[PDB]
């Protein structure tokens, strides 16, 4: 299998502005690349096949380039419409392989987020489970770091992330990381803490409470 | 001209499945296919291919002995055989021809958890900046989707509902957290509407601090 | 070959040759009845340049024309024709078929000279 690794992760831009995409591969598939579009639940969309070729009733604006190893896709005038997940793909060999594809993210002012803690549910705790929720409301952008701090104390492997899709007026992220422990270790300690990190934060704040 | 695909939904491991695919208002006899997948929240993944006429066909290393892949060209309809599903088979698979005509996809999900109804609990507001933040949370269902209103679809604004994760019990969980003012608290009753359609559950939690 | 085998068009003169300010032409006959194929008309320089096609592209602006496209009765043959000739039309003309799909391929026939004499 070859590996096409895409970059940049994510791109920030706005209407109008240049979109260069690169990939590379781990080998050579001449020019037997291509380039997709993906929108959140749809199908993926070719743009640009072969590397030159752009695919019929697809807008001039849409373009490639690069061969053998490395390829650039490009927008020129960005649109509204083009905010969405791309992927390249090469037809050079078997298996067809595809990127991880770059996501072209709509570019902001920088709002720094608003920190919330929950304490578990008293009725989660009379099933025997405790469910801590830290949430994190409206920011940009989405890089944020949320350490979990019991008492002090060190702790991980234990929390789960989920962050929603980007705000369509806003263009802001949300965040909600949640600690899940059994009903007894959680009773047996005292402060829960929530400590977040974003590029918006003059300083790491944490929100936290105690049992009582 | 579009290519309609089927066969999918969930299934226990180890327990086949087949996925059918049939084109539309094209000439699919003579146009090659392809099947792609992606697990949710990430990539693309190639799966298979077959020549148009079948002369030859190839796979992807993850389904090789277990898929298999091919074509009734009376019918127009493309042909999947996933046999000796794997919890990472969980994707949406989508038939393509190989000048580019892609489907809607179609959901496969391979999990041996039972379908359970979502529990639903409170979470208690603020101590902010002004507003006051109270969430819900749904746990331990499956499988999705859940469907979450606040008040009956009365209140929107500040409504955020997280994309449910799944967890080491193999039962999804989410949460569901709306923003209101502060001074609001009491004068408004706040009630979150939780429905899962497959369990067939609809519950109504009233959050209070 | 995924996809399948399919036989390119044909040009015809290979040599043409008209007087200037004259009328010239050319026969491209394609016949496919699966799927959808739409007929381009091309000249060269030291590089595709689409001077018609069919069905007649009405897109861009610009109004009249001198090089035009059009079908015959038996529906097989196409009539690729160039009017009020100038010395300059001369040169490495051709045609291809184009499918519809997004990722459409393209096949091009057997390139003609067309010569503009006076």
């Amino acid at each position: 299998e070859i590996v096409l690794t895409q970059s940049p992760a994510t791109l920030s831009l706005s209407p109008g502005e240049r979109a260069t995409l690169s990939c590379r591969a781990s080998q050579s598939v001449s020019s037997y690349l291509a380039w997709y579009q993906q929108k959140p639940g749809q199908a993926p969309r070719l743009l640009i096949y072969d590397a030159s070729n752009r695919a019929t009733g697809i807008p001039a604006r849409f373009s490639g380039s690069g061969s053998g190893t490395d390829f650039t896709l490009t927008i020129s005038s960005l649109e509204p419409e083009d905010f969405a997940v791309y992927y390249c793909q090469q037809s050079s060999n078997w298996p067809r392989t595809f990127g991880q594809g770059t996501k072209v993210e709509i570019k902001r002012t920088v709002a720094a987020p608003s920190v919330f803690i929950f304490p578990p549910s008293d009725e989660q705790l009379k099933s025997g489970t405790a469910s801590v929720v830290c949430l994190l409301n409206n920011f940009y952008p989405r890089e944020a770091k949320v350490q979990w701090k019991v008492d002090n104390a060190l702790q991980s492997g234990n929390s789960q992330e989920s962050v929603t899709e980007q705000d369509s007026k806003d263009s802001t992220y949300s965040l909600s990381s949640t600690l899940t422990l059994s009903k007894a270790d959680y009773e047996k300690h005292k402060v829960y803490a929530c400590e977040v990190t974003h590029q918006g934060l003059s300083s790491p704040v944490t929100k936290s409470f105690n049992r009582g | 001209v579009q290519l309609v695909e089927s066969g999918g939904g969930v299934v226990q491991p180890g327990r086949s499945l087949r996925l059918d695919c049939k084109a539309s208002g094209i000439t699919f006899s003579n146009s090659g296919m392809h099947w792609v997948r992606q697990a949710p929240g990430k990539g693309l993944e190639w799966v298979a291919v077959i020549w148009y006429d079948g002369s030859k066909r190839y796979y992807a290393d993850s389904v090789k002995g277990r898929f298999t892949i091919s074509r009734d060209n009376s019918k127009n309809t493309l042909f999947l055989q996933m046999n000796s599903l794997r919890a990472e088979d969980t994707a949406v698979y989508y038939c393509a021809t190989n000048d580019d005509y892609w489907g809607q996809g179609t959901l496969v999900t391979v999990s041996s958890a039972s379908t359970k109804g979502p529990s639903v609990f409170p979470l208690a507001p603020s101590s902010s900046g002004g507003t006051a933040a109270l969430g819900c949370l749904v746990k331990d269902y499956f499988p999705e989707p859940v469907t979450v209103s606040w008040n009956s679809g009365a209140l929107t604004s500040g409504v955020h509902t997280f994309p449910a994760v799944l967890q080491s019990s193999g039962l999804y969980s989410l949460s569901s957290v709306v923003t209101v003012p502060s001074s609001s608290l009491g004068t408004q009753t706040y009630i979150c509407n939780v429905n899962h359609k497959p369990s067939n559950t609809k519950v109504d939690k009233k959050v209070e601090p | 070959s995924p996809d399948r085998p399919w036989n390119p068009p044909t040009f015809s003169p290979a040599l043409l040759v008209v007087t200037e300010g004259d009328n010239a032409t050319f026969t491209c006959s394609f016949s496919n009845t699966s799927e959808s194929f739409v007929l381009n008309w091309y000249r060269m320089s030291p590089q595709t340049d689409k001077l018609a096609a069919f069905p007649e592209d009405r897109s861009q602006p610009g109004q009249d024309s001198r090089f035009r496209v059009t079908q015959l009765p038996n529906g097989r043959d196409f009539h690729m024709s160039v009017v009020r000739a100038r010395r300059n039309d001369s040169g490495t003309y051709l045609c291809g078929a184009i499918s519809l799909a997004p990722k459409a391929q393209i096949k091009e026939s057997l390139r003609a000279e067309l010569r503009v004499t006076e």
